[PDB]
């Protein structure tokens, strides 16, 4: 499901640099991130012309869950893709 | 919120250029359906993604026994899926190719079912319904079903010339369909696009000998250059040739 | 009536969705013309051959100084050629992107040029012409040239809803362009189809702080849901803001 | 100029609606013309260039 790929590129003691692969124009990407398994998940959007985003303000020693799903202009959102990263 | 995993595919019912469609069955209920697939890349290169999404919402506010239902849609990375009602008896276009022409009873019945669905469309402020034989599906009881999801021979002169148009467009297409059902070919067909274009503007067509006097009267009233001089849909349903041969 | 041997094809003027447009100089009269080389294989694969051929027939009968002329066409075994009028200064979309917004006298002059062309089209009962900035070419003296051959932001509510429409749809598109010329974006731009469908149907748009009262008065009169309330094309030309900044 | 120049054949790939011959007319499905200047006619864009 698009984005078919996802990974943490750079990372930082209290920051993250994620990236994703689409062969189809998308409006924007809905990026949300939260600790695996207890708190409301924070949400923010990134324009569809970008292939990367920055997530900061985290906490060390916490296993986060980063889910990303694109949004088609006419047909809505796609299926999300999850990933894990322990700070 | 439908998805691909909720359907059990069957044999492909068709395969064109912009897409295809297979027999489908919802796995939970085993209900027979049809799944039309369209490619986002093809609809983006021709600018049809705009009108495809528009017609998907339009046909959800319309409920008529002679209009194919659209129960929902879903998409993925490269395709667009439309959950349609299954039409077991295929298209009118394919059926017209096998029998060349239809009898007056079947032709008048098709016009009545077409005019009834168009009258419901015009009442719901819906304007142009592409009623090509390729878009006319047949139900289990042979009833006509409009499925709007080449077109030159069926449009009035006000459409092919880029002029304004209204609900009187369907009256012209009904006369073209009524001619094709009885004769076997559209009345303005020619070898060149330029020739067929000019024949539509001049209303250049002739009636074969076997066309009955009642059919000639109905077609002549519909195939009029001026849209204001064409009849209204309920006048077509009250025509003596229609009420005498339709069902 | 035409062939490939009648022209001297020069440098390309820009790629197209189905081909490339080149600068062509005729062999006999040595007239500078634009030759659109459209490939058949992509016109037949996308299903736009009948759409372009139909618009070619319509454009071949509209002769107006503010409409790009279609003098003729020809074809080979795998390409289609179109003899277009040469537009030296490119497209308005490129110059709308080179800058951010236009003048008040440049917008009013463009609106006056467009209202004159649509008055010529409405006289022949020809309505609804794609007058988006991508379809607007510039002549030698900066004159607007309407060329024909995403697009939801310029459609009136009666078209996005799927209803019948008259000549008032071009009055709606005229107000959308006037806003985009002064602001830099269509007044109903959104990030989704439903959000754009809701903005157009409910006529939800706002004017920035730098919009003249005379400019927002014309845009407000043109951008009305009810088409019967849209002004006449002669009322747009006789507008105080138009007559004070145009050059017709 | 649609290519290969009384039984005269053409073997033109193209398609072609019909071939008028300077006046007769042969169907486009046939690649030969039995006569007892050729113009290839396309549906959308009309005639090709003559020969030859
Ligand atoms: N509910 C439905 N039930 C049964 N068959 C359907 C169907 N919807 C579509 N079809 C079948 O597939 C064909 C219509 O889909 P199709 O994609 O071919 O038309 P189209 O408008 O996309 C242009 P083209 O016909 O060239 O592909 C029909 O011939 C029909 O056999
Ligand atoms: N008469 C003309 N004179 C000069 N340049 C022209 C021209 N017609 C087209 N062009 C230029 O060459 C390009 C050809 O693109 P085309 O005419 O196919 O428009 P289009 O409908 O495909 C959208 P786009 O221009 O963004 O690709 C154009 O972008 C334009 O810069």
């Amino acid at each position: 499901s698009v984005p078919t790929k996802l990974e943490v590129v750079a990372a930082t003691p209290t920051s993250l640099l994620i990236s994703w692969d689409p062969a189809v124009t998308v409006v924007h990407y809905v990026i949300t991130y939260g600790e695996t398994g207890n708190s409301p998940v924070q949400e923010f959007t990134v324009p569809g012309s970008k292939s990367t985003a920055t997530i900061s303000g985290l906490k060390p020693g916490v296993d986060y869950t980063i889910t990303v799903y694109a949004i088609d202009f006419y047909w809505g959102s796609y299926s999300p893709i999850s990933i894990n990263y322990r700070t | 919120q439908w998805a691909l995993e909720d359907f059990e595919i069957g044999r492909p019912l068709g395969k064109g250029k912009f897409g295809n469609v297979y027999l489908a069955r919802e796995k939970q209920s085993k209900f027979i359906l049809a799944l039309k697939v369209l490619f986002k890349a093809q609809l983006e290169k021709a600018g049809v993604e705009h009108q495809l999404r528009r017609e998907v919402e339009i046909q959800s506010h319309l409920r008529h026994p002679n209009i194919l239902r659209l129960y929902g849609y879903f998409h993925d990375a490269t395709r667009v899926y439309l959950i349609l009602e299954y039409a077991p008896l295929g298209t009118v276009y394919r059926e017209l190719q096998k029998l060349s022409k239809f009898d007056e009873q079947r032709t008048a019945t098709y016009i009545t079912e077409l005019a009834n669905a168009l009258s419901y469309c015009h009442s719901k402020r819906v304007i142009h319904r592409d009623i090509k034989p390729e878009n006319l599906l047949l139900g289990s009881a042979g009833e006509l079903k409009i499925a709007d999801f080449g077109t030159l021979d069926y449009l009035p002169p006000e459409m092919i010339e880029g002029r304004m148009h209204d609900e009187k467009v369907d009256l012209w297409s009904l006369g073209v369909l009524c001619y094709e059902f009885l004769v076997g070919k559209p009345p303005f067909e020619a070898n060149t696009y330029q020739e067929t274009y000019k024949r539509i503007s001049r209303v250049e067509f002739t009636f074969p000998d076997f066309v009955t006097e009642g059919a000639r009267d109905l077609i002549s009233r519909l195939l009029k250059h001026n849209p204001s001089q064409r009849p209204m849909l309920r006048e077509v349903l009250e025509h003596p040739w229609i009420t005498a041969n339709s069902s």
